[PDB]
């Protein structure tokens, strides 16, 4: 995926 | 003795460690399999090679990797175009721990940059031109307060910052992320982390927030994202810390909260995972561990008697081997474990989580722990902003020369 | 009209129906810090976002831009808000949109914008009714989707959905006991239906989670499960529970069951029981073989839990220093 945090 | 192995991930007892999947095979124990098996191999690497280990943390490697990407990036970065206050944060931190000067060309581009990102109503956006966020706000003020010169510290609008943070908080204490946005605990710790470095707090600007944030803790002792949801790293952390900022820890049950982050940490592995039954991650190594500090200064607190004066509650050698034998790229940078690719998110909290496991503070005792080569050992960083200790007492002491917005 | 990845695909500014706009170059300053270098296809069309942006021109061309700089890149919220703009403005149709929102989230479901998206959609439209079988899709492809189980959690809630859920968590219990979304679910509909003070219920749970324990006792999920359903009331309340586990000791020991003796111990302690002195070496004990040998990544856990226990509960504890 990409970013998960935000 | 000559045939003791200091290396804990090496040792033969190790091996035990290694998952009992009871004869029930089911995807959470395959995929766990597969990491240990693939970890197993990175730590054996020196064995089956005939040499002996020697854990050196990539310094000058990391070095390049952060200097080129404070600069330019590749279209790989393209999924992180609402995030450059976060790519200024995660590098200048990750440079400030491995104790590299920021130059003034770059300090002064930087808060150029970040004010260009303001947004005329408070708060930062994820780019110029974008529209406020949280996320980005939190980002923003961090990547000031490390840089910290008057220049760093004048870009923050205040007053606007203020009236920011008050349009997105709701009446059952908690906030949007950005308007017309989502709510998670995560908006309570970006709020306060920005307020209270540029002292912005007014008396009911976290009302009700502590006890939004304490309906979050659920059956495993740990904090989800909204009340009700599994207990996960990345919010606990912004819970915990967020009520540490308050000053309402003590809201928790604080007990169950340090049994569940200490059984995140993989006993096979040696970093952390997010959260129950899911994989071990570098990036946790921060989230997670990073808890152990905030739980030592609210347990002492209260007084606790049995607390440890030299070690955090967590096996630190182990979270220090897992990332320096698992989580480095040769070419520099860190990562998420053997066979993912680097990122900067990964270097700073990869490295933020090395910093914590090696220096254990509290008030007048200090005991650090530097696995490997001694040049190893990097900066210290605060557990609740994940900035340099002294950058906050910089930041803080300055801003609270200026008075709260409105008076 | 012409996908972002379709062969024929044509960058904005060769667009004729685009020819009237002049594209918005991105403001980075003089000397950037963190500048991306953008493909050609993402930075033309975030030109024209911007400049649609910035002279708000709410209009069905701007709508069909947002999708493909959606595309580029689901995660800038500043895109999904004019976008939402654009839905009410434009009087879009808001199926139509949910049909839109389940394709991209199919594809990119570990992002917080779409399902922050789908929600508002399902919220303006009052409909429920195709929430928990697009969820379940997705849980079928990443059983433990963070964002898929918070929906979830909010459209059952919000809809009073409940009637069907303990049959579902029963379902993917039984594809992946391990699954903790799934025990922290289970968790979530019996609180907030029966309750868990009810005790047929309590004790129906806990013959569940002694029974799946007993079929994978290194399956720390149902460990705490157990722990959290009765930790609360006090795990000393329930008597019956020490000899029971300590009876799984041989055929069934795990660092899970030894823990779970420590913390029975702790609270007896705490309430006054029998036999203090007893019960607290037992416990000091365990706490030794956890951090020495079944656990010792958690030494300094285990160590500190041995030291509270001595310091609370030795025999010397309530005697004053002069004795
Ligand atoms: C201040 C701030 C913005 C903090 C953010 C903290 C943080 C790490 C949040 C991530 C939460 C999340 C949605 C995890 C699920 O991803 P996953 O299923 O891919 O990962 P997992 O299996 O490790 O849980
Ligand atoms: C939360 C932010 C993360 C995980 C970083 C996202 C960025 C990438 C993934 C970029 C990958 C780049 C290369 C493989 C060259
Ligand atoms: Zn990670």
């Amino acid at each position: 995926t990409k970013c998960v945090i935000m | 003795p000559v045939w003791s192995e200091p290396l804990y991930s090496l040792r033969p007892e190790h091996a035990r460690e290694r998952l009992q999947d009871d004869s029930v095979e089911t995807v959470t124990s395959i995929e766990q399999a597969k990491v240990e098996e693939k970890i197993q191999e990175v730590f054996s690497s020196y064995k089956f090679n005939h040499l002996v280990p020697r854990l050196v943390l990539q310094r000058e490697k990391h070095f390049h990797y952060l200097k080129r990407g404070l600069r330019q990036l590749t279209d790989a970065y393209e999924c992180l175009d609402a995030s450059r206050p976060w790519l200024c944060y995660w590098i200048l931190h990750s440079l400030e721990l491995l104790d590299e000067p920021i130059p003034q060309i770059v300090a002064t581009d930087v808060c150029q940059f970040l004010e260009l990102c303001q947004s005329p109503d408070g708060g930062f956006g994820g780019g110029p031109g974008q529209y406020p966020h949280l996320a980005p706000t939190y980002a923003a003020v961090n990547a000031l307060c490390i840089i910290g010169t008057e220049e760093a510290y004048n870009v923050i609008n205040r007053e606007k910052l203020l009236q920011y943070l008050y349009s997105l908080k709701q009446p059952d204490g908690s906030f949007l992320m950005h308007v017309g946005g989502e709510v998670d605990v995560r908006s309570a710790y970006c709020a306060a982390s920005v307020a209270s470095l540029t002292n912005i707090i007014t008396p009911d600007l976290f009302e009700g927030t502590a006890e939004w944030i304490a309906r979050c803790q659920n059956w495993e002792g740990g904090i989800g994202g909204v009340p009700g949801m599994e207990a996960h790293g990345g919010y606990t952390f912004c819970g915990l810390a967020a009520l540490v900022i308050l000053k309402k820890e003590r809201s928790l049950n604080l007990k169950s909260l340090l049994q569940w982050v200490t059984s995140r940490q993989m006993r096979f592995e040696g970093g952390f995972q997010g959260r129950c039954n899911k994989l071990v991650d570098g990036c946790y190594s921060f989230w997670q561990a990073g808890l152990l500090p905030l739980l030592h200064r609210a347990l002492h607190a209260q007084g606790d008697p049995a607390l440890s004066m030299s070690h955090w509650m967590f096996h630190q050698q182990a979270l220090q081997e897992y990332i320096l034998m698992c989580c480095q790229c040769p070419a520099g940078g860190l990562l998420d474990k053997p066979g993912k690719s680097r990122d900067f998110y990964h270097t700073c909290y990869c490295l933020s989580g090395l910093s914590i496991a090696q220096h254990f503070g509290s008030g007048a005792m200090l005991h650090d722990v530097v696995m490997g080569v001694p040049e190893n050992v990097l900066q210290p960083t605060h557990p609740v902003y994940n900035i340099g200790p002294d950058k906050v007492i910089q930041a803080t002491t300055h801003f609270l020369q200026k008075p709260v917005p409105g008076f | 009209f012409l996908s972002l990845d379709s062969p024929t695909y044509v960058l904005y500014r060769d667009r004729a129906e685009w020819a009237d706009i002049d594209p918005v170059p991105q403001n980075d300053g003089p000397s950037p810090v963190v500048q991306i270098i953008y493909s050609e296809k993402f930075r033309d069309v975030y030109d024209y976002f911007r400049a649609v942006l910035q002279r708000d021109e709410r209009s069905e061309r701007a709508f069909k831009l947002t999708r493909d700089a959606i595309e580029l890149n689901a995660a800038n919220y500043t895109v999904w808000h004019f976008r939402r703009v654009l839905l009410r403005s434009l009087q879009k149709d808001l199926q139509e949109e949910m049909n839109y929102i389940i394709a991209i989230i199919e594809e990119q479901p570990k992002n917080y914008q779409v399902w922050h998206h789908r929600r508002v959609l399902v919220e303006w439209l009052k409909d429920p009714s195709q929430e928990l079988e697009f969820i379940a899709d997705i849980l079928n492809q990443d059983a433990k989707n963070y964002h898929a189980w918070q929906h979830r959690q909010w459209v059952i809630q919000e809809f009073r959905l409940w009637d069907n859920e303990l049959q579902y968590v029963d379902q993917l219990l039984k594809e992946d006991v391990r699954n903790n979304s799934v025990w922290n679910q289970r968790h979530f509909v019996i609180s907030n239906t029966t309750g868990y003070s009810d005790r047929a219920v309590l004790e129906r749970e806990v013959q569940y989670t002694l029974e799946m324990i007993k079929l994978v006792p290194h399956n720390e999920s149902a460990w705490n499960y157990l722990k959290g359903i009765l930790q609360d009331r006090g795990l000393s309340r329930y008597p019956n529970l020490l000899n029971q586990l300590l009876d799984l000791q041989p055929s069934h020991s795990s660092p899970y069951l030894i823990a779970f003796l420590v913390d029975i111990y702790e609270d007896m302690l705490e309430n006054q029981c029998d036999n203090k002195e007893d019960i607290l070496n037992k416990a000091l004990e365990l706490c030794e073989i956890l951090a020495k040998e079944k656990d010792t990544i958690r030494k300094e856990y285990w160590r500190y839990i041995g030291r509270s226990l001595q310091s609370k509960h030795s025999r010397e504890s309530d005697i004053p220093a002069s004795v």
